[PDB]
């Protein structure tokens, strides 16, 4: 359960 | 302008680049997706030769287009990965026939 990419920035 | 009609089917553009489609991709994007409602498909395809910010194509057939129209207000301008993600709708007939490049 890494963390996934969505709202991930730049 | 097919993008603008509410279907069933979510077209999800920029989300990674050309050649980019990674063995987590899928299941990252249904899991979230699953959010706004139930997913019935999804399918990813990648463009011949196009542009890499719309060469690889993420297709999710909802099972309600109530869902679907939840998932194109939310994912359209949202982060994924660092990338602005497009979302918009897609013609569930050409869908369902593989017609998959179409202009949206």
């Amino acid at each position: 359960k890494r963390k996934s990419r969505w709202d991930e920035t730049p | 302008a097919m993008g603008k009609c509410p279907t069933k089917v979510v077209l999800l553009r920029n989300m990674v680049g050309a050649g980019e489609v990674d063995e987590d991709l899928e299941v990252e994007t249904k899991e979230e997706c699953e959010k706004y409602g139930k997913v019935g498909k999804c399918v990813i395809f990648e463009i011949p030769g196009a542009p890499d910010d719309e060469a690889v194509r993420i297709f999710l057939e909802f099972e309600r287009v109530e869902s679907a129209i939840k998932a194109v207000v939310d994912l359209n301008g949202r982060y994924f990965g660092g990338r602005v993600v497009k979302a918009c709708f897609y013609n569930l007939d050409k869908f369902r026939v593989l017609d998959l490049a179409e202009q949206v």
